[PDB]
């Protein structure tokens, strides 16, 4: 043919390319760390419910269709749950369903850190208390992941993973997505929530204050039950991360 | 029995383009500062001001004519990410008449390299500057690489707007 229809055929990279940087035998390394993007946590051999499921919150539809529902008056955010859509008396005015509805902050640039390696800033402002990116990887069990720590993971020094209560593990070392590059801070402007989203587990990034553009994000490690094994640049600064 | 080589010295840039679409979520500048139109015509400028002094410009010219109509039969299906698809459309839309090859600039250029092969061992659109194209691409792509530096950059690229998630 000349003179033929092509067929919608996402691009990707070929084998070689991809084998060639995998095992950095190209014309210099690129300054891409290798990691999956996922669009969700990957359940290894654990789901990590989170026990109970939301209700109808009787919060009132504000009438201006523009105002936001479930603002910090909501019973389902006092119990950490995001409301179903179809029981929400809110209705499409909600705003308690941030995570399930995938409303990112899309203003995340990737950089490298000064002393940490690799680090995220915002191209936008935020207010306080806004939501910005879920925290995803492999679901796995303890187990699992001291296997994988012990055996499998060898730059244990920058360990990309984060802890749920239940002594599940959100591993980010092989698949995860951006927020893998947030770095700690004894002073952090950010914060990391954990949501009853249909009834399973997230862990959200949200900001402890409002911030202007160009800010890197930060949030706390030891607040976090994680780091069993620093130049942040607080004034009160913990020396190491503990 | 066609597979094109892609210079060595290029590779590490796809990477960081599959980088920056795929997994960070931005965006080329369009339409191009520098588009393939501007691209192709600095290649032919940079191949007549050589040795053979007339005897090679018509072949340069038909090459040249040759990788356009390459590149804008097989953009917007074959040399784009599935991210990059609701800025493809909006080209589209708000440019109906305007052919890829001056929207895109160097980054996708470099993409149609890396899929040309099946289409001229396959389905060649012309089969009379069919041999002509196959031995000039290998040194265009030697052209593409030496000039690497001022074509592909991190600067073409923005992190995409949350409206654009929306689509
Ligand atoms: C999940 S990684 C975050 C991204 C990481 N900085 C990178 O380059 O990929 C956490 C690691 O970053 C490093 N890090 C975090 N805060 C730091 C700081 N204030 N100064 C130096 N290194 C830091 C620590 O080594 C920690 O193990
Ligand atoms: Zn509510
Ligand atoms: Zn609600
Ligand atoms: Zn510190």
């Amino acid at each position: 043919g000349k003179y033929l229809r092509q067929k919608r055929i996402d691009f990707q990279l070929p084998y070689d390319i991809l084998w060639q940087w995998k095992h950095n035998q190209l014309y210099k390394k690129p300054d891409v760390p290798l990691y999956k993007k996922i669009r969700s946590n990957v359940y290894v051999d654990v789901k990590p419910l989170s026990g109970y499921e939301a209700t109808t919150c009787n919060c009132k539809k504000p009438d201006d269709d523009t105002r936001k529902g479930c603002v910090d008056d909501c019973l389902n955010r006092m119990i950490f749950a995001e409301c179903s859509p179809n029981t929400c008396p809110c209705g499409e005015q909600c705003c308690n369903q941030r995570i399930q509805r995938h409303e990112w902050v899309q203003c995340l640039e990737r950089f490298r850190a000064e002393e940490k390696g690799w680090g995220i800033r915002t191209k936008e402002p935020l207010k306080a208390g806004q939501f910005i990116i879920e925290y995803l990887g492999e679901v796995v069990s303890e187990q699992e992941f001291r296997n994988r720590m012990i055996e499998q993971y060898h730059n244990h020094s920058d360990h990309y993973c984060l802890n749920l209560d239940s002594g599940m593990v959100i591993d980010s070392y092989r698949m995860g997505n951006e927020a893998r590059f947030i770095n700690h801070s004894c002073d952090p402007n950010c914060e990391m929530q954990k949501w009853s989203v249909n009834g399973v587990y997230r862990i959200g990034l949200y900001a402890l204050k409002d911030m202007p553009a160009g800010t890197e994000l930060t949030y706390d490690y030891n607040f976090h039950s994680f780091n069993v094994e620093c130049k942040c640049g607080f004034e009160k600064c913990r020396g190491i991360i503990g | 029995e066609v597979k094109v080589k892609i210079p060595e010295e290029l590779k590490p840039w796809l990477v960081d383009d599959w980088d920056l679409i795929t997994r960070q979520k931005q965006l080329f500048y369009l339409p191009a500062k520098k588009n393939v139109d501007s691209i192709l015509e600095d290649y032919a400028n940079y191949k007549k001001s050589r040795g053979n002094t007339d005897n090679k410009e018509y072949a340069v010219n038909e090459v040249v004519a040759g990788i356009k109509e390459y590149f804008n039969v097989m953009l917007g299906t074959q040399l784009l990410y599935k991210f990059e698809r609701p800025q493809y459309a909006e080209i589209l839309a708000d440019h109906p008449d305007a052919p890829m090859s001056q929207v895109y600039g160097a980054p996708h250029l470099l993409r149609l390299f890396v899929r040309i092969g099946a289409m001229l061992a396959y389905t060649p659109l012309d089969e009379k500057s069919l041999a002509l194209l196959l031995n000039y691409l290998h040194d265009f792509l030697k052209y593409l690489a030496k000039n690497s530096a001022t074509l592909f950059s991190a600067s073409d690229y923005e992190v995409a707007p949350p409206e654009y998630h929306r689509k």
